[PDB]
């Protein structure tokens, strides 16, 4: 619908007025079907729009919910290294240990991306640097040489 | 199948 366009435009913006214009209970989880059907909480937590993040959670949207490639919205968090906006998630009750269709957890992106604060949150909620993902890569893995400071933080030494 | 990225991007500008 037009309507869920606009909505999902405006998460991906960080239009907060328009996000409550539009903001239904039954548009808060609608997907982006022309897209990876990403849902307004996927926008807003990708493209850090925390305001927006806050008000679909209070309004109901779904911390859990995947997209067509089995993102949660704390994959597109942890993968740009919005460090807030993931912990929102996190307090929300977001799995962290969640994997998508590649079996990638937040993990494997925030290492992969650079993010060690990311990585320490995650780590400190029971993330698994050991889970391997259908490469048979682990999180730690994917860490660039020049992140030492990732490296150690994933080996826990 | 590509594994395409999450939507989004890391710095606002």
């Amino acid at each position: 619908s037009e309507a869920d366009r606009q909505l999902l435009e405006a998460a991906k913006a960080g239009d907060v007025e328009t996000v409550k214009k539009l903001c239904t209970v039954q548009s808060v989880n609608c997907r982006d079907i022309e897209g990876r059907q990403s849902t307004p909480l996927h926008f807003a937590a990708g493209y850090n729009r925390v305001s927006v993040v806050e008000y679909l959670l209070q309004h109901g949207a779904d911390v859990h919910a995947k997209d067509k490639g089995g993102l949660v919205p704390l994959h597109n968090a942890c993968s740009y290294g919005h460090y807030e906006v993931a912990e929102l998630l996190v307090k929300h009750g977001a799995v962290v240990n969640v994997a998508d269709l590649w079996k990638f957890t937040p993990l494997h992106e925030a290492a992969a991306k650079g993010k060690y604060e990311i990585c320490k949150l995650l780590l400190q909620h029971g993330a698994d640097p050991t889970k391997k993902n259908r490469d048979g890569n682990t999180p730690l893995d994917l860490v660039k040489d020049g992140d030492t400071d990732i490296q150690d933080l994933l080996r826990g030494d | 199948l590509q594994r395409s990225p999450p939507d989004g991007q890391s710095f606002r500008s």
